[PDB]
């Protein structure tokens, strides 16, 4: 089973650097070769750079050629991306990936294979900010049929992303977890909310599970309906 | 980059069995080294097709790839629902600027007309406590996408203190849902009675209304 | 019932690594997979492919940890199946004959009147043993010229023309493929 796994990304000062991680395994390294590709929030993808970690051969994007560099520790199977001078439009998600064979022997690589699955670089001068999380109370109409809808959101944070699940993750069917808007503040907000019969209401206990890594947030609200 | 890959239509909807056609032309001749990605929303893309035209493992054969001359094309040969994603062609020719890919395509699923079912949220109050009011209005389960939400304060039409967003297209049953969120200061809030969200959507035979008042 | 499998490309890039690839097959009746093993000549001990993943689908990749001790290989594909089951023909492997590389590097193209045309090996093929001796070609021709000049430089790294241009080097190292050409240089 392969495995390629993304880290380093985080909130940055424009003018600053970074160093993303992607560590790999269950195929053979030295005779892979490693990408990263990245994608702006809402557009396409585009590829980055990508290294040869047997020879150390590289090429860049145009757009990053000069500020990133890419480079291997053929030792422990991890290929880096050095991010530095980076801009506002350097922020996406950020890919590592592999095809077979080398930089300048591409043609029996079966495209790129596998991919990690991404880590978030935001480059901004925003400050960090925890959400706030509040319930979406049901009642009558969150009532439709005998089933009804209840939430929470998840207001005021920065940078992104923020993980949201129920019940520890044990309820899962009838879930909406909606993208994130930017406010005008500058700060994300976002609700989550899930349906489920009016007759498990008085009975069954529902809890969101609200994660914000980037602040150091954890919070678990418990949305009851209201009086 | 040198080689440019020119991908079109960039979106298109069709519905459930339908034949679908994306085509990429490279600017330069690029022999075979094309490839093709799925990328379904807030996830890694997946490669579908290597080689202007072999399958990819474990990919369903009702994908497939062709090539003549410099243009590629993607070919689903009868839609399915989870097909919504987005998907890209990709070159592996350039000697200095492999791996480059088109801008993509967006592919949605054309299903029946369904009316969303309408919920309204009235503000917490853990967070009238610090001083400001969200209110939020769900719409759930629609199709198509276009709707039009409108936040009525005491028969006022809110503008430019509401803010929405839309999930991905179903993939289980082809349908949208919607959450506009209202937010005024404490202040504010208290200086009214009524909220109401006002849905208009293909679906309804006529607008729809919830709404409150403030305590009840 | 399957299916007859058969292994139709080997690729090297250095003689230090190589892989196969295979086609199937015909599944249907139930699935498929899809084994292949191998042994030396003279051996009777039938080994699997030590790799199946880092080639690509259908591939048999084998590592640096096989090159430096065995030479050549004598191969098989084995899609078994259900209500069917079925092998391929042999294939034997020596890695010297599917060795090819990159494109020779740098190709520097002067004007000294006459002219002068200079590029280095490939990367990817070590020459410090070395254990390819490596033979060059090159192409020249007018921008809009209908056909093109070629020239055998046999093994060394630079030639001499007697003629607004285009020019292009490939290697081979016999005994096997020769490289993608290198992308164009172009000269007044
Ligand atoms: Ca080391």
């Amino acid at each position: 089973e392969v495995q390629l796994v993304e880290s380093g990304g985080g909130l940055v000062q424009p003018g600053g650097s970074l160093r993303l991680s992607c560590a790999a395994s269950g195929f053979n390294f030295s005779s892979s070769s490693m990408h990263w590709v990245r994608q702006a929030p809402g557009q396409g993808l585009e590829w980055v750079a990508y290294i040869s970690p047997y020879y150390g051969s590289t090429s860049y994007a145009d757009s990053v050629k000069g500020r990133f560099t890419i480079s291997a520790d053929t030792s422990k199977n991890t290929a880096y991306l050095q991010m530095n001078s980076l801009r506002a439009e350097d922020t996406a998600v950020y890919y590592c990936a592999r095809s077979y064979g080398y930089v300048y022997w591409n043609a029996y690589s079966s495209g790129m294979d596998y991919w990690g699955q991404g880590t978030l670089v935001t480059v901004s001068s925003a400050s960090t900010k925890g959400p706030s999380v509040f319930p979406l109370a049901p009642s009558s109409k969150s009532t439709s049929g005998g089933t009804a809808a209840l939430g929470c959101l998840v207001k005021d944070y920065f940078p992104e992303p923020v993980t949201v699940s129920w019940n520890s993750g044990a309820l899962t069917s009838g879930v909406h977890t909606f993208p994130a808007v930017l406010q005008s503040s500058g700060l994300y907000s976002l609700s989550s909310v899930v349906t489920v019969p009016s007759s498990s209401l008085g009975t069954q206990t529902y809890i969101c599970n609200v994660n914000h890594k980037p602040s150091n947030t954890k919070v678990d609200k418990k949305v009851e309906p209201k009086s | 980059s040198d080689i440019q890959m020119t991908q079109s239509p960039s979106s298109l909807s069709a519905s459930v069995g339908d034949r679908v056609t994306i085509t990429c032309r490279a600017s330069q001749s690029v022999s075979s080294a094309v490839a093709w990605y799925q990328q379904k929303p807030g996830k890694a893309p997946k490669l579908l097709i290597y080689s202007a035209s072999s399958l990819y493992s474990g990919v369903p054969s009702r994908f497939s790839g062709s090539r003549s001359g410099t243009d590629f094309t993607l070919t689903i040969s009868s839609l399915q629902p989870e097909d919504f994603a987005t998907y890209y062609c990709q070159q592996y020719y350039s000697y200095y600027y492999p791996f480059t890919f088109g801008q993509g395509t967006k592919v949605e699923i054309k299903r029946t007309v369904a009316a969303p079912s309408v919920f309204i949220f009235p503000p917490s109050d853990e967070q009238l406590k610090s001083g400001t009011a969200s209110v939020v209005c769900l719409l759930n389960n629609f199709y198509p996408r276009e709707a039009k939400v409108q936040w009525k304060v005491d028969n006022a039409l809110q503008s430019g203190n509401s803010q929405e967003s839309v999930t991905e297209q179903d993939s289980k049953d082809s349908t949208y849902s919607l959450s506009s969120t209202l937010t005024l200061s404490k202040a504010d809030y208290e200086k009214h009675k009524v909220y109401a969200c006002e849905v208009t959507h293909q679906g309804l035979s006529s607008p729809v209304t919830k709404s409150f008042n403030r305590g009840e | 019932p399957p299916g007859k499998p058969e292994i139709f490309k080997c690729r090297s890039p250095n003689k230090e690594t190589f892989t196969c690839w295979w086609r199937p097959g015909t599944d249907g009746g139930l699935p498929t997979n899809y084994s292949l093993t191998y042994h030396r000549e003279g051996e009777t001990l039938m080994h699997e492919c030590p790799d199946y993943i880092t080639g690509g689908p259908n591939s048999c990749h084998f590592g640096k940890q096989y090159t430096s001790m065995w030479r050549t290989y004598i191969m098989m594909v084995n899609a078994t199946n259900q209500m069917g089951s079925s092998f391929s023909d042999e294939l034997y492997v020596d890695v010297t004959y599917i060795v090819q590389p990159d494109p020779p590097l740098e190709l520097a193209v002067e004007v000294k009147p006459y002219l002068w045309i200079k590029w280095s090996p490939p990367t990817l093929i070590d020459l410090k043993t070395g254990w390819f001796t490596l033979l060059y070609e090159i192409r020249l021709k007018p921008e809009k010229a209908a056909e093109w000049e070629i020239h055998f430089a046999g093994q060394q790294t630079e030639f001499k023309i007697l003629s607004k241009y285009l020019v292009q080097v490939r290697c081979k190292p016999d005994h096997g493929y020769w490289s993608a050409w290198s992308p164009a240089t172009f000269i007044q």
